[PDB]
């Protein structure tokens, strides 16, 4: 996980748990201890500026891989990346896990681009509860104007009425 | 900062240092450096 | 039916009601050894067919001993029904037919009384004097239906080409390597079925545990840590504190690495 985060290519905890059968508590404690001793060795040796490489969220780096798992086109992926970037401004979902934020942004832009993929398929592919995805879409329906890229709706490729209401 | 052209969609882009080399319109990861703006002299022989 | 060979105790009389001698009264029957083409051997050897019904007639023209088969129409219509039985040998020597039937198990001069002989009932079905081969007739209208079928033998391919996944490659690679999809199969979940067994016990008092150890030592003199632990359901630290007082481990005997009662308590 540290090697994935350092190369700006970070996977999630679920990925590493899918490969390595390790309990969540011991893996988190081990990650914390190794981050502490890595910072200590950096201070003792060559000091390294983090510049958002040990970032806990890193939700911009999950959008292309998660869109590839669903077989989405690129413009859906960049719209989802913009939506996930603008989701940080929303204080109601700022505490959500970045996997859930990425998934609800992807699902919002799937409904925006009329891609025929159901919430059940997104939940099955990315192992997020369908109720969680539906609640995230419901809580993001009030902020439709800020999340959707203004230049996309300006060019007319997508329109805000395509999103079903709650 | 520096001008580039995507290899397949031929869209002019401006990339800085921190920007990942990737087209913003079609996503092709092969980018060509823009031809220089200075005039270059050739002997016609 | 596995059985010992070279038995001089005549044990086969008691265990096998059927006689072991070869039956020879059927050896005088005449048997024609016939080689068939692919279709007649396919339809004349299947077990879902051949219920004893008649399959044809044999015509033997005595002008030149010409043998023909006139098959019945009950089998097919596309196949021919007139065939020629060519004889490649009018007299076939040293060829017989023997059959084997399972027995009924219910109700120099130096010799060894063990040769591993499998006793099976044997009977000569008859004598073979004619090696036969069945050709389709030239004049049959269905004869070409054989030949094209033979031309269908070399034409068809028994192997299919590889299947190409035509969907998006990302959907195919979603399940590969790094995936959010945790494995839900139960194949070889050895850690699931072995780490779920946990033993919990208390510090139950000394007199009852020593009486329990004496009961197990009376049942059998030699025991181990794990067997006694699962028999009495006690912690290892408490069980060890009671074993060394009344018992000891064997270090050099044939029953080594096992806890046994002390020689002072052995006569008790
Ligand atoms: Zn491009």
């Amino acid at each position: 996980l540290i090697g994935c985060r350092r190369a700006e290519v970070a996977r999630t905890f679920k990925e590493i748990q899918s490969l390595i059968h390790v309990k969540t508590k011991e893996f988190g404690k081990t990650l914390n201890i190794m981050k502490n001793i890595l910072r200590g060795k950096s201070e003792d040796g060559f000091l390294k500026i983090d510049t958002d490489n040990m970032s806990g969220a890193q939700n911009l780096t999950y959008i292309p891989r998660f869109c590839s798992h669903l077989g989405l086109p690129m413009q859906v992926t960049t719209s989802a990346e913009y939506t996930a970037k603008k989701c940080k401004e929303i204080k109601e979902i700022a505490g959500k896990s970045p996997i859930t934020i990425a998934v609800v942004s992807i699902y919002l832009n799937i409904l925006l681009f009329q891609i025929p993929i159901t919430a059940a398929k997104v939940g099955q592919t990315l192992q997020v509860t369908e109720g969680t995805i539906k609640s995230g879409y419901k809580i993001l329906y009030e902020h439709r104007d800020k999340l959707v890229d203004p230049q996309l709706i300006a060019n007319g490729v997508v329109s805000l009425d395509n999103l079903p209401g709650v | 900062t520096l001008k580039y052209i995507c290899a397949e969609c031929s869209s002019k882009l401006s990339l800085s240092r921190t920007d990942a080399v990737r087209c913003k319109d079609c996503g092709h990861r092969i980018l060509l450096k823009a031809r220089t703006k200075r005039l270059v002299q050739f002997e016609a022989r | 039916e596995v059985f010992d060979g070279n038995d001089i105790e005549n044990n086969e009389t008691k265990v096998y009601e059927e006689s072991l001698d070869l039956d020879l009264e059927r050896s005088n029957r005449q048997v024609w050894l016939v080689r068939l083409p692919m279709f007649l051997a396919e339809k004349w050897r299947d077990r879902n067919n051949l219920h004893g019904q008649e399959l044809g007639k044999i015509r033997i023209n005595k002008d030149g001993s010409k043998i023909t088969l006139l098959l019945n129409e009950n089998d097919n219509d596309s196949i021919p029904h007139e065939y020629d039985l060519e004889l490649t040998k009018k007299v076939v020597e040293n060829e017989y037919v023997f059959t084997e039937q399972n027995l009924k198990k219910y109700q120099r001069d130096r010799y060894i009384p063990y040769v591993k002989t499998i006793p099976k009932k044997t009977a000569i079905v008859g004598t073979v004097c004619h090696e036969c081969q069945v050709m389709p007739s030239m004049n049959d209208p269905n004869y070409h239906k054989i030949v094209e079928q033979r031309r269908n033998i070399v034409k068809l391919n028994n192997k299919e080409r590889i299947t190409t996944l035509d969907e998006t490659v990302g959907v195919t690679m979603s399940h590969t390597g790094m995936s959010m999809r945790s494995d839900n199969s139960n194949f070889l979940k050895v850690g699931r079925e072995k780490a779920k067994s946990n033993i919990k016990s208390i510090r139950m008092p000394k007199k009852e545990i020593l009486d329990y150890l004496f009961k197990l030592f009376d049942e059998y003199d030699y025991w181990s840590l794990k067997g006694l632990k699962e028999r009495t359901r006690q912690p290892e630290a408490h069980l060890k504190e009671c074993l060394d007082k009344v018992a000891t481990l064997v270090k050099k005997g044939p029953y080594a690495f096992k806890y046994t009662l002390r020689p002072e308590y052995k006569k008790l």
